DNA sequence: CGGCCGGGCGCCCGGCATGGCGGCCTATAAAAGGGC
DNA sequence: GCCCTTTTATAGGCCGCCATGCCGGGCGCCCGGCCG
């Protein structure tokens, strides 16, 4: 078969969907190149529309779509007349279309044209044109180019083999959606005349479509609702066709519909694309309301799901021209909606939303009132509770719809809203709030509760308490429920939930979801109850006061935390904070008085400790041949159990046992048993230590968890302590160490309030302490503020890159990982704390509290703006860490700065830009990220500073300490700003690249990774917008970067470049193009792979480019004398047998190039140690290189080129190791194909091109390559395949621009 | 008292009360299968909850795959409504459940041999074809599959209490063998 | 200087050994109507 | 009356071939010796 057939059959046999997408893209590209291939392409792909697979038909249809999209509209210069359609021909004369039966071999064997004619006759039969339900035995460029294909597609619309329906519907859609306007036109009739012919053709199509839309009832009830396999596709196709249809034809089709409807989705698919005609004609918009009048009460739920989807765009101009239908619509909506006992409500949500957005208008209030004037049953006063039963439906989308619709009805206002504001909804919404898992529902519902309770309070908080009281106490008790741990839950008594799923919450099955989600469910009820608690009168609160007192005193651990946050909510809305004064002594005692002997919530941990200890205690002394009842044993009763005695077992008992019972056991089991039991005793001691430490850590953390919220409450009530040490230190410890993110989010606000409260009080002292600790904590994570005493000695080191090299070696023990996760949690809290404290003061931020400004400036301006004293640059000093600390603060605080504080950071800008060149890298690391942050946030000024001072000197060779930062800052910039650097490409891309071609260890690497991420970032399919708000002096018409980006993105944009040197062999056009790309690579210190077919004159292009660069270096040196073009020979690597070949080629094309071959007798190879520089070109076999690499590596070289580089692929071979040692100004890779169906091939090669461009094997294998290969296997998996292939194309994009592949035909 | 088993499948017998043209239905929708050359019943699945249906032309059906009685019933009713949608009338007349399947797990492995010897009159151990001990009991009539990893599967029950009882009866014998 | 040869090696590709994870088969429950 | 199908726990073996991991035969290439 042809290559085109292979490209087509991939659409069925493609291993991945993305490869088939590439196949259809290639087919469309071939169509673009060769429009004459359109019909062959269609006829080849069209047969797959009858294929069995869902995906294969979809792919063939999409192939047709892409192919026709790359084809022009047609222009030259029998039809079933539409009015013939009637109910009878479909309902009582037409053949039903259903599941395909056995193959019609008797007809399929005939010629396609004869078969088409026979199918046409049988189609005339099938439609009911004969007046009976007939039997098969009665019938046993001058014109539209797609006409025969269109006829086949239309005949395929009625195949019993239903796969043909699904495929051919999409195919005909792909024809008419793109070339609908041109369909049916023929020569003879002029354009104005054949417009009518096009109208008739599209009318015939609509006729057949309407015939299908009820003749075919094929169905799949597998899904509970969406039982439409092929009705929906043909309906959507009709919708696509409908946009071209003439208005009177739309009227006729609309008549056919609204008589047929009494295919219902056809009404939606015409409301999509002729909404204007419905309003303009006036009458035709009646059909959308009449359909819901007819259908919305039907028993069938298969069209109830559809009926809502038509109606959303309607009721805007309708309200003027057809006002009368509004009341009827809403009334029939509410009647159908109230069908309690029905099991689906999907369309109901959309209808509710449509009503809701209507309810924003006074006309809809009047619509309610006009119907309410006749009856109270349909009144807004009594109707709303029919929403109540829907609160706990299973599908979450309709839950969200319920919430938002309720909100809009709450927005209706008016005294009539009191009809359902009665306490029923007050209890029901809270019952929804308490246990709901889904975050979005919680988010909306808290707002809904707030608006509702505010509305009710607007009359009187007394009547609010009246509405709530009868349900109050059980609800509050539910709000004070405990919390537990996996496989030991605590459920809730369902008797407390009034009636109008949920089982995982009712049973308290914490195994399913993380406890943070449970705490979300708790804070939701907390915030819901807090507002009402504050609003209602204080004298009513006695029972509530007792409830919170119990929660404060209860042995259940969670209740103290819940109570503390509860009182925080209460205080934060109080008219005066002293109203909550009655909670001063409890919470302050919670933070002050010693935490309990036992935590009931932790009871399971205690039992686990007892069991895990006794299983050893009873083991070992019995293993010492001594078991007696009076010997030490842990008590049967465990403290915290229900009705447990005071003497019950506790963790302190375990501590008492393990302290001295181990040596007592050893002495007791002395005669022999100790020797044989000692290792078991060791692991037993380890196990006891593990479990005891676990329990103690849990208890301490829980103590902190209670105390943190307690301090939050105390701060909230504004009862500031006169001895602030415990409160502030508890706040700090909680902020540092809080495990739950929600409690951390609360504690951030706690401290952010506390600082302002201290500022009001005037006691700057404790404020200074807490803020100093806060900023001090920010340096904990090793990846954000490296330890000065650890890294201080390193010099001439690219310090930030150490994370790639050696930081992965640290995890040698659990002790390191523990502190690592602790650091992450600490910074997570710190960011929120600093963020909120930044925002709250805003423009006055540095003014309010000066000490933060002092910490932000003083070390940087005391150390820099000068030179470091000897102690400041002493690796064991006191001051050394301080500099990196302040720089950490600056690089953290920046993006939360208020705009008014911008002059401060711009005053800091002079310090860092000068400091960046410093000798001590430890400061350069902090400076790099800080500069990246300034550049990211205050865009214009940071960009100006960077481009105007940091960048322009980047090429100066003298100052190495500046040179390292000059690229390190660019790398951190690319990281921090991500793709947002893309508009700023016009100041970086070339000068940053130029760093690759300068010989300086570590510098070479960081540059390569920076350039690689840039290359990834540039779009493959988009241009560069103008940089936003940049001064003209910055830009100043720097189109060199634009040219570089253009040539990088497209080889065809590279300029021609003839040979400057006098090479005897002239370049042919393909040779010239290759030379053009090679020059473009040679023009910016890039390296790459050339992979031309050998028939194209392989060697000539390479030898031409190297000779050209040799001459250019010589002449530039004559003109400039610059070091950069220093004389070095070129070095070529090739097979030994090819050596001579190359030699002779050199003599032929370029006799001016002198040749030295590093070959001959071993003696002579030993003898030529220094002679090598005496000729322009050096010739080398792979293997003489592999031996004498110790020898050969002395001199640098101009060009290093691999002739047959395929041998180099191995990631470990001595040849690969050997070659890579060499250094030069240019290098290239010559191979037949770089990527020959294997991605693994490339890594080594690329490294050889660019150390540090793609990265090391530590990421190439683990991240991409291995999973790539795995997922690529057919037998592997089904899920990852598409993601795998997308990643494949990502690798192609990363590796394409520095590869040039050309076929010999080119 | 031993720990209760956990229920895992339900089989239901359901009465449609109408004669049906099976061949027609097969070609009517995608979600079914029926061939006398393969089997008598129409095999059909639905998703919500995941279930399989055997339907017989005389007007009865056997329904499978529910975890719970209420779930089972819901599934059955949905099936019946589906039937109603097909175009041939039917009703949810009768409902019966048999062989409710449950499972239990305990720590200790079970000495199959010893048990089998104890109840040799009632139990057989044949590790040459099935790595489990079939234990037969009368009151309630329950088939117990006893496995050597501490796992017992209970079958033939009508009600969960039956399996409960069965497990309660067997559990002391288990405790005798660890 | 010019050359053929036995002995030499790093390294690649083929046949092989092999095990993870997979259907299938036992128990095999219990409707049902059916084929034979 | 025996065998047919369905679904859920299940446990271990029976077999299967894919990727995996391997390393011996052989490749090309070098090269120390000795030939003329």
């Amino acid at each position: 078969a042809t290559r085109l057939d292979r490209l087509v059959t991939i659409l069925e046999t493609g291993s991945t969907r993305l490869i088939r997408d590439t196949a259809v893209n290639q087919l469309a590209d071939w169509q673009k190149q060769h429009p004459e291939e359109l019909f062959n392409l269609l006829s080849r792909v069209v047969p797959y529309l009858r294929h069995k697979d869902w995906e294969t038909r979809t792919t063939a249809a999409k192939a047709i779509g892409k192919i026709i999209e790359n084809a022009p509209l047609y222009d030259p210069n029998n039809f079933f007349r539409l009015e013939s359609l009637d109910v009878a021909t479909i309902v009582k004369y037409g053949r039903p279309l259903l599941r395909g039966g056995p193959v019609d071999y008797n007809l399929a064997a005939l010629d396609p044209q004869k078969r088409l004619a026979h199918l046409k006759k049988t189609l005339n039969g099938r439609l009911g044109l004969l007046g009976r339900v007939f039997e098969d035995e009665e019938m046993p460029g001058a014109e539209w180019p797609f006409e025969r294909l269109c006829e086949f597609l239309k005949v395929d619309l009625f195949d019993p083999q239903w796969e043909t329906r699904h495929g051919a519907a999409m195919g005909l859609r792909e024809v008419i959606r793109v070339h609908g306007a041109g369909a049916g036109r023929r020569r003879g009739k002029t354009r104005k005349e054949n417009n009518d012919l096009n109208r008739q053709w599209l009318d015939d199509l609509a006729y057949r479509l309407l015939c299908v839309l009820m003749l075919d009832k094929f169905t799949d009830y597998s899904s509970d609702t969406s039982v439409a396999p092929i009705r929906e596709t043909v309906g959507q196709t009709l919708g696509a066709v409908l946009r071209h249809i003439s208005v009177e034809s739309v009227h006729a089709i609309y008549r056919l519909l609204y008589c047929m409807v009494t295919g219902m989705v056809g009404l939606r698919y015409v409301v999509a694309v002729r909404k204007d005609l419905l309003l303009q004609d006036g009458d035709m918009i009646d059909g959308v309301v009449r359909c819901v009048m007819q259908g919305l009460g039907d028993i069938d739920d298969d069209v109830r799901s559809v009926s809502a989807a038509t109606l959303i765009p309607m009721a805007k101009e309708f309200v003027m021209m057809r006002r009368s239908a509004l009341d009827s619509l809403i009334n029939i909506v509410w009647e159908s909606l109230s069908n309690l006992g029905d099991d689906l409500s999907a369309s109901t949500g959309k209808i509710m939303d449509l009503l809701a957005t209507l309810c924003s208008f006074p006309e809809v209030l009047e619509a309610m009132k006009v119907s309410a004037s006749q009856d109270e049953e349909r009144s807004f006063t009594l109707l709303v509770p029919r929403l109540y039963p829907f609160l706990r439906h299973t599908i979450t989308s309709v839950r969200l719809a319920v919430l938002k619709a309720l909100m809009t009805f709450a927005n209706l206002g008016g005294e009539t809203s009191q009809g359902w504001l009665n306490g029923r909804i007050l209890r029901l919404i809270f019952q929804n709030i308490i246990v709901e898992r889904d975050q979005d529902t919680l988010n909306m519902s808290l707002e809904l509760w707030t608006t509702l309770v505010r509305r009710l309070a607007a009359r009187d908080p007394a009547i609010l308490a009246d509405e709530f009281e009868a349900h109050a106490e059980p609800m509050m008790q539910l709000a004070l429920h405990p919390i537990g741990v996996p496989r030991h839950p605590i459920p809730m008594n369902p008797a407390l939930f009034q009636k109008p799923v949920d089982g995982h919450m009712i049973q308290g099955e914490v195994d399913l979801v993380g406890v943070d989600v449970l705490i979300r469910s708790r804070i939701s009820a907390a915030k819901a109850m807090g507002l009402i608690m504050s609003f209602i009168p204080t004298p009513r609160l006695a029972s509530y006061d007792t409830a919170v007192l119990q929660a404060l005193s209860s042995p259940y651990a969670s209740t103290q935390l819940a109570a503390a946050m509860v009182i925080d909510e209460y205080a934060k809305n109080c008219s005066t904070p002293e109203v909550a004064s009655r909670f001063i002594e409890p919470l302050q005692k919670i933070i002050d008085l010693e935490r309990p002997s036992h935590y009931r919530d932790l009871v399971t941990y205690v039992q686990r400790v007892r069991s895990a200890s006794q299983q050893l205690i009873n083991l070992f002394r019995d293993h010492g041949k001594v078991s007696q009842g009076k010997l030490p044993t842990l008590a049967v009763v465990v403290q915290g159990e229900p009705e447990a005695g005071p003497g019950a077992f506790s963790i302190a008992n375990a501590e008492k046992v393990v302290n001295e019972d181990f040596e007592r056991l050893k002495r007791l089991m002395a005669p022999g048993q100790r020797l044989i039991a000692l290792p078991q005793l060791n692991e037993a001691r380890e196990q006891t230590v593990e479990v005891i430490e676990e329990a103690k850590a849990a208890k301490e953390a829980r103590d902190a968890r209670i105390k943190a919220a307690a301090a939050c409450a105390l701060v909230a009530m504004k009862v500031l302590p006169k001895k602030p040490s415990p409160l502030i230190k508890a706040i700090m410890d909680s902020i540092k160490t809080e495990e739950n993110q929600e409690l951390q989010s609360r504690s951030a606000a706690t401290i952010a309030r506390l600082v302002q409260l201290f500022t009001e009080s005037g006691r700057r002292g404790p404020a200074e302490k807490v803020v100093a600790n806060l900023v001090k904590f920010s340096c904990v994570e090793v990846a954000e503020t490296p330890e000065f005493p650890i890294h201080a000695h390193k010099t001439n080191v690219i310090l930030s890159m150490q994370k790639e090299e050696d930081r992965v070696d640290h995890p040698d023990a659990v002790k390191y990982a523990r502190e690592a996760k602790a650091a992450r949690i600490t910074r997570r809290g710190a960011k929120e704390a600093l963020e909120i404290l930044s925002k709250n003061f805003g423009a006055e931020l540095l003014e309010r509290v000066p000490t933060l400004r002092t910490f932000m400036e003083e070390p940087l301006v005391r150390a820099f703006s000068g030179d470091l004293p000897p102690e400041a640059r002493d690796p064991e000093n006191a001051f050394g860490q301080e500099i990196v600390d302040a720089m950490s603060v600056i690089r953290t605080m920046t993006p939360t700065l208020h705009p008014a504080l911008h002059p401060f950071v711009m005053q800091q800008v002079p310090l860092v830009i000068k400091a960046l060149r410093s000798d001590l890298s430890v400061f350069r690391y902090m400076a790099a990220k800080c500069m990246a942050t300034i550049c990211s946030v205050i865009t214009v000024d940071g960009m100006t500073a960077l481009v105007e001072k940091v960048l322009p000197s980047i090429n100066n060779p003298l100052d190495l300490s500046f040179r390292q930062g000059a690229i390190e800052v660019i790398y951190h910039l690319i990281a921090v700003m991500g793709d947002a650097i893309l508009p700023y490409v016009i100041f970086l891309i070339v000068p940053v690249l130029g760093r690759m071609s300068d010989s300086d260890n570590q510098i070479r690497l960081i540059a390569t990774t920076s350039f690689a991420t840039l290359v990834k970032l540039v779009p493959l399919e988009a241009g560069i917008p103008d940089p936003p708000g940049l001064s003209e002096e910055l830009l100043k018409g720097r189109d060199r970067e634009r040219t570089f980006i253009a040539q990088l993105l497209d080889p065809k944009k590279i300029e021609p470049f003839k040979i400057p040197v006098a090479i005897k062999a002239e370049l042919r056009s393909y040779q010239q193009e290759g030379v053009n790309w090679l020059a473009f690579l040679n023009k910016y210190h890039l390296h790459g792979i050339l992979c031309d077919d050998m028939g194209l004159g392989k060697t000539l292009q390479t030898i031409c480019i190297v000779a050209s660069d040799h001459h250019q270096r010589a002449e530039e040196f004559a003109r400039t004398g610059a070091p950069e073009v220093r004389k070095l020979p070129s070095l070529i690597i090739c097979p030994p047998t090819l050596s001579g070949h190359w030699q002779q080629e050199i003599k032929t094309y370029a006799p001016f190039l002198t040749v030295t071959a590093y070959v001959g007798s071993p003696a002579e190879r030993r003898a030529m140690k220094d002679s090598l520089d005496k000729t322009d070109i050096v010739i080398t076999s792979y293997d003489v290189c592999r031996n004498d690499i110790d020898v050969i590596e002395k001199y640098n070289w101009n060009y290093c080129v691999l002739d047959q580089g395929h041998l180099i692929k191995n990631p470990k071979a001595k040849i690969t190791l050997a070659v890579k040692r060499l250094t030069s100004n240019h290098r290239l890779i010559l191979t037949g194909t770089p990527i020959q169906n294997n991605v693994l091939e490339l890594w080594s090669l690329f490294d050889f091109l660019m150390p540090g461009f793609l990265g090391a094997e530590k990421v190439f294998l683990d991240r991409f390559a291995k999973p790539i290969a795995n997922s690529r296997y057919s037998k592997a998996s089904s899920k990852e395949q598409e993601a795998g292939a997308l990643a494949i194309e990502a690798l192609h994009k990363q590796v394409l621009p520095f590869l040039l592949r050309r076929l010999k035909e080119e | 008292s031993g720990i209760t088993p956990t229920l895992q499948n339900i089989v239901a017998t359901v009465n449609l009360d109408c004669r049906l043209d099976l061949k027609t239905i097969a070609l009517h929708a995608r979600n079914a299968e029926y061939n006398p050359k393969r089997f008598a019943a129409v095999i059909m699945r639905i998703r919500e909850p995941k279930t399989t249906a055997l339907i017989f032309a005389s007007g009865k059906m056997v329904v499978t795959g529910a975890k719970s009685e209420d779930d089972s019933k819901l599934a059955s009713r949905k099936y019946a409504r589906i039937i109603q949608k097909l175009g041939f009338n039917a009703k949810f007349t009768d409902f019966k459940i048999q062989n409710i399947v449950g499972s239990c797990d305990i720590k200790f492995p079970i000495r199959l041999e010893g048990l089998a010897s104890k109840h040799h009159n009632f139990s057989s151990y044949e590790p040459e074809l099935f790595p489990g001990l079939i234990y037969r009991m009368i009151k309630p009539k329950i088939v117990l599959l006893i496995f050597v990893s501490g796992k017992i599967v209970l079958t033939g029950a009508k009600v969960r209490e039956e399996i409960y009882q069965a497990f309660e009866m067997i559990y002391p014998v288990l405790q005798d063998f660890r």
